[PDB]
């Protein structure tokens, strides 16, 4: 039971998913070539690797997993690398040209013709699960496929799946660096046509991720491979409650009842406390109340926008490690009575606990610390309507005078499309304007 | 399965094709004479963008080589790699044109343009999904510009979705050694704007400004003028054929630099070169290669970005390099100095980074920029041809190949269109 | 002429493009065109069928 | 010294 | 990766050409040149040597 | 952190830009070659403040060697340290000014500060916090004086929070080697004043006045004359590359020192200078370094304190003391010389110690301290002036270069009231 199919939609969502599944096998106890070492029980041992990984009969596991992509250079390296042997091939789809960050080449033109072909292969993992919680969506806003064929991954999924929980992380544009130019192009268009077809949405935006690893982690330089390093800590953190042995179990279904209390509201922002460093945990004890305190820290937070700004419409705190149900309430306790959070009026509960038993795992040669306790947090916040006025910012500067539209038009798709998803996106910002306002 | 097929013309570009193909064969490993001899298996992977097969493992290039006089055939086939080239696909007439863009456009390069369209359509057809073709010209001769205008609108007409590129070689102006050069490159340049996807500008005077200047060459050559082409004519193409933690083709590159379909002359330059002397002098880290991609001096056109505004920008990495340190140096040349950067799109900047390093290096740098200080390279061909067009100078030079003097007055105003249009946007 | 005005009308007072249906296999991309073969039903769809 | 053996055409050769 | 972190990588590093006879200088590493002239001042003698006894 | 630039111009501004890059390359332990040959540790620590970093543990110094003519400039590039330097950083002109103020400042320098400020702006944005640079010139001739006031007045207007130090080396009155050169520096003194914040004055005639009646050499030379004015050069920023008990960078050093932004004119001097035959009997002991700088033979402008008012003194100590031997000892010359201090600042002696002693020495000293004995400097300069122009004596070499008579008699204006400013505290 218990199974997750997870997409991974993008060079990014391939990256990010080479980097998971590394975690993965050091996790449960699987070789790169797909075999345990032997299993010297009777019968079947262990069979909490079920949510992730199927078995043959033979004795070897294969991932539930699916690889996108619209360029052959960036699968190519998990076809003939250390993990080769661990993937069916036909879980990697590669296309022969790319959408070149275009929206409309990667929805209209290059996306509908490669729709089919990869809803043909999850039907396959969806008919070997008993019980099937949801996907799992990683993409990244700013490309062509990251944003237009995943929009319609989504579209087409509510056709055929219905109210099946569609979950996505995500990586917003960051507010300062980036890497593009028509990135508000894509990254408006693609949150108008996903908006009423995700059922949740996680963001982390790479910028603040550079920001805890030049800084707390002593790792100076940070390529993609020490970023991905950490997404996969918070993939492992949401889903351990369904492998691991747990005190509260969370599901992924109470992600959604818990952070998403309007329709058109759906955006909770990622965080993880003790990201440490191996000379600063000889001097450092890691209680359950020092590490709560981590979470609500600006500096500590994985995007680059400040809680502070805004108010925090609900919390789901994720435990894991060697800690007590005591001490979980008593630091919730503590940090309601600081007046340098603010929860909003209407919600006097606020949280969402979740505690569980395994340790966080070492990877050989990773970046962080053995640590006995951790906390990961998925909190929504009011605070993200400054970050769509950073995004309509730099979509009608760019569209006044109508740059770059000439690259959409001609590509399969009318011009009022325009005018109409940063229309759509107008009233988005007056509707978390609503939410901040109390009930006098 | 992203194959590019070359095309070459005239003694310029058959003379800058031919270093580029020595810098490509030995970054894939291969010999003079066409088989593999490398070391790596990334090195074999991705050959076939540009290199065919042919039997018992030997690899023949793309590269369709167009010329007008059969004096620049002989040069290219008897030179260091000129072994690796199929000999039908040399093309060659045996009367030139003689500085003159209608020998090459109506009379001359007419009957020799349906030879080289039964060349490429035999090699365009043969690529499993092709991405698009590459020229390499210039815009002073007689087969380079006159026929190799020609050419361009035969391919657009025929295969439109496909991308088209060139890297022009437009006219030094202050270095010049042809009289008649304005009047073809004038002639050439409504050719361009309707039938290219990207165009780059070079100049062999700003090709000159590098060899004195950065490098302290005491003897150069045009085979270290054409070995700095090639430098970014293997950078543009180099996530193509290597894996990297970002890619970005040739396509993604034109989605991201071009907002208007009429705006697409770029301005090259390759960042870690370095005097003999003042090798020794330097390390090779991430602000030592952004340092000189955006040096107005290292250019590869005779035009300075400081009297423009840069509509869009290109950067393209090689090595093996921080996410974050290329990240944040392109933030911070946007951040210094914002009055060289146009208002109406807030990220000016498209980034790529690709994993293997040109041989023997530990990083490298490439840059495409696209400006508003590139109007400044037209009208000084429009001073100079109606100068010399008000009083009919050379005229009976072109008019009695069965030319009008109105379509000479028309290439007068669909040039002058891009001085006004590109002008409108500074304002 | 005012070409920052005219370029807008290109593109807001026309069609677009509709590709041409092309199915994939293999997990190596090959593609092939979708009327042609033997799939999505066409000849059934003829004038003079069943008389 | 000038040496046009590549060059010369096939019709017209020694 | 610690390489790239290295407190000491400028310290552990050459050079792109040691001297005028290293090995890893090629055509595509753009750092050897082929019409620099060490040849000059040997062959200009020579020139004038050659011209005195025309 | 605190990286400092070193800003040079002249012959003069070449052959105190020779000697001085050797004694701190000795400081600092550095071979003729480049690299590193030191001792301790304390040797890298602070060496950022100068040099870079090349591949291969080099250190190439943060220097701009200008001139106007590459012939006494060969003579740097092939010394005993002429190889640390890289040979971009020299910024050399076909067609020197030579003794002219006028042909450095409109016609021939305006057209070669094209390319310092390319070569500056290198040097200075690779610092990753600049501290600050450092001027160090003639203002004899037209290459020091007429082209370097002109690279002050655009860098003080680019960078204008940072700081900007000078050595001027101002020609003595009764020896010199020029007819016209109060034309070439009463003309600079008010295009100074403007555009720096802190000066010094160093006279070549007071260096005389060190190796005869204090180091006792029969035959001095320029080289023994460099030796003498690199000694301060390094004496005022030894805090910033050692550690202390009671530190003082160039900051804290003017921000007690000059109490309005046109006095800033300071006269140095320099404790252990001793005979080779009298150097045996003398002991390195607190009260020898403070006995001979208020002394007035020791300090590097000619021109003494006997007439004015120490207005504010600096000082600061070198090698391993105990500081309250530095306490007692400005006290008790203090009270003693009590009509040689103004009143109107009660606490007049600033202090720092720094741990690390001169290369093959204790303990050592240098003073920083303006005056109104200083005024008599632009007595004698603006007496020259008036002595010169009143009958137009070599006017036609500076109006035909593109100028006005306005220029020269603004320059009379300020003489008569930037000293009336320093005279109002008699």
């Amino acid at each position: 039971m218990r199974e997750c199919i997870s997409i991974h939609v993008g060079q990014a969502g391939v990256q990010i998913g080479n980097a998971c599944w590394e975690l993965y096998c050091l996790e449960h106890g699987i070789q790169p070539d797909g075999q345990m070492p032997s299993d010297k029980t009777i019968g079947g041992g262990d069979d909490s690797f079920n949510t992730f990984f199927s078995e043959t009969g033979a004795g070897k596991h294969v991932p539930r997993a699916v690889f996108v992509d619209l360029e052959p250079t960036v699968i190519d390296e998990v076809r003939t690398g250390t993990y080769r042997q661990l993937f069916h091939p036909e879980q990697l789809i590669t296309g022969k040209e790319d959408a070149a960050n275009n929206y409309a080449r990667g929805h209209y033109t290059i996306g509908k013709e490669i729709i089919d072909l990869v809803l043909d292969r999850i039907r396959k993992l969806a008919d070997q699960c008993t019980g099937l919680q949801g996907f799992l969506v990683f993409h990244s806003f700013g490309g062509g496929t990251g944003s237009g064929f995943t929009s319609l991954l989504m579209e087409r999924l509510s056709v055929d799946y219905g109210k099946k929980s569609k979950l996505e992380f995500s990586i917003y544009p960051a507010p300062q660096v980036s890497t593009a130019v028509v990135e508000p192009y894509n990254s408006i268009l693609t949150t108008h046509t996903t908006l009423e077809h995700s059922d949740c949405a996680f963001m982390v935006d790479n910028e603040a991720i550079y920001d805890i690893c030049r800084r707390n982690l002593d790792i100076e330089r940070p390529t993609y491979t020490n970023l991905n390093r950490l997404i996969g800590q918070i993939v492992s953190s949401i889903t351990a409650s369904l492998r691991f042995d747990g005190a509260l179990n969370v599901d992924l279904t109470e992600f959604q009842t818990n952070l998403v209390p309007y329709p058109r509201i759906h955006f909770p922002l990622a965080t993880y406390a003790p990201v440490i460093s191996a000379e600063k945990a000889y001097h450092e004890q890691l209680s359950v109340a020092e590490i709560t305190n981590a979470c609500f820290e600006p500096a500590n937070q994985m995007v680059k926008c400040d809680p502070r700004h805004g108010k925090y419409m609900a919390c789901c705190l994720l435990y894991r490690g060697d800690v007590v149900p005591k001490d979980v309430n008593a630091a919730i306790a503590t940090i309601k009575t600081k007046r340098t959070i603010q929860f909003v009026d209407w919600c006097p509960t606020g949280f969402k606990v979740g505690i569980n038993y395994q340790p966080p795992t070492v990877v050989p040669g990773g970046d962080l610390a053995k640590v006995q306790r951790a906390v990961c947090m998925l909190s929504n916040t009011t605070a993200i309507a400054e970050a769509w006025a950073r995004l309509d910012h730099k979509f009608d500067l760019m569209y006044a005078k109508r740059a770059f539209v000439h690259w959409y038009v001609g590509e399969g798709m009318e011009e009022g499309e325009f005018s109409e998803a940063r229309e759509d996106m107008a009233a988005l910002e007056k509707d978390y304007e609503e939410v901040g306002v109390d009930s006098v | 399965m992203r194959e590019i097929v070359h095309l070459q013309a005239g003694q310029c570009g058959n003379q800058i094709g031919a270093k580029f193909w020595e810098v490509i064969s030995d970054e894939h490993g291969i010999d003079p004479t066409g088989t593999y001899h490398g070391d790596s298996d990334l090195q074999l992977e991705r050959i076939n963008v540009y290199y065919n097969e042919a039997t018992g493992g030997k690899y023949v290039p793309r590269a369709v080589l167009v010329d007008l006089e059969p004096g620049t055939m002989d040069s290219v086939r008897s030179g260091p790699f000129g072994q690796i080239f199929r000999p039908d696909n040399f093309v060659f007439g045996q009367s030139g044109a003689g500085n003159n863009w209608a020998k090459g456009h109506y009379t001359e390069g007419a009957e020799l343009v349906d030879s080289v369209l039964d060349v490429v359509r035999k090699e365009a057809e043969s690529c499993d999904c092709l991405q698009g073709f590459q020229l390499t010209h210039s815009l002073g001769g007689g087969t380079g510009s006159g026929m190799g205008t020609l050419l361009i609108s035969k391919i657009r007409e025929e295969y439109p979705d496909r991308i088209m590129n060139t890297f022009s070689v437009v006219p030094s102006p202050k270095v010049s050694d042809t009289v008649v050069e304005p009047y073809n490159a004038t002639l050439s340049v409504h050719q361009l704007v309707e039938n290219t996807d990207e165009t780059y500008c070079i100049d062999n005077e700003a090709l000159y400004d590098i060899c004195f200047r950065t490098l302290k060459l005491t003897t150069p050559t045009y085979g270290d003028l054409n070995h700095l082409v090639s430098a970014t004519m293997s950078g543009v193409t180099t996530c193509l054929r290597f894996p990297g933690q970002l890619n970005a083709d040739l396509r993604k590159l034109a989605v991201n630099m071009v907002p208007f379909p009429r705006l697409h002359f770029f301005m090259p330059g390759f960042a870690p070169l370095t005097s003999r002397g003042s090798q020794q002098y330097r390390a090779l880290t991430v602000p030592e290669l952004t340092q000189q991609m955006f040096d107005a001096k290292n250019m590869m056109a005779a035009c300075d970005p400081r009297h423009g505004r840069y509509l869009t920008v290109a950067a393209v990495f090689r090595g093996r390099m921080s996410m974050k340190e290329v990240d944040e140096q392109m933030l911070n040349v946007q951040n210094k100095n914002s009055s060289y950067f146009v208002e109406w799109i807030p990220n000016n900047v498209k980034t790529a980074v690709c994993d293997i390093p040109p041989r023997g290096l530990k990083m490298s740098a490439t840059f495409i920029g696209n400006s508003t200080a590139i109007q400044e390279l037209f009208k000084r061909i429009s001073e100079q041809f109606t100068a010399m067009f008000r009083r009919k100078a050379f005229l009976h030079w072109y008019t009695g190949e069965g030319m009008d003097e109105m379509e000479f007055t028309e290439a007068e105003s669909n040039m002058n269109d891009l001085v006004s249009e590109y002008q409108q946007y500074q304002d | 002429k005012n070409f920052i005005n005219t370029n807008a009308a290109d593109v807001i007072m026309g069609v677009a493009k509709k590709p041409k249906p092309i199915y994939v296999d293999k997990r190596t991309g090959d593609k092939h065109d979708l009327e042609t073969s033997g799939l999505f039903p066409k000849y059934i769809n003829k004038k003079d069928y069943g008389i | 010294r000038k040496n046009c053996s590549f060059s010369t055409p096939v019709p017209l050769s020694l | 990766e610690f390489d790239l972190s290295d407190p000491l990588a400028l310290q552990k590093e050459l050079p792109a050409r040691i001297s005028d006879n290293d090995m890893r200088n090629t055509i595509s590493g753009m750092q050897k040149f082929m019409g620099e002239d060490l040849n000059f001042q040997e062959r200009r003698r020579f020139q004038k040597e050659q011209s005195r006894e025309w």
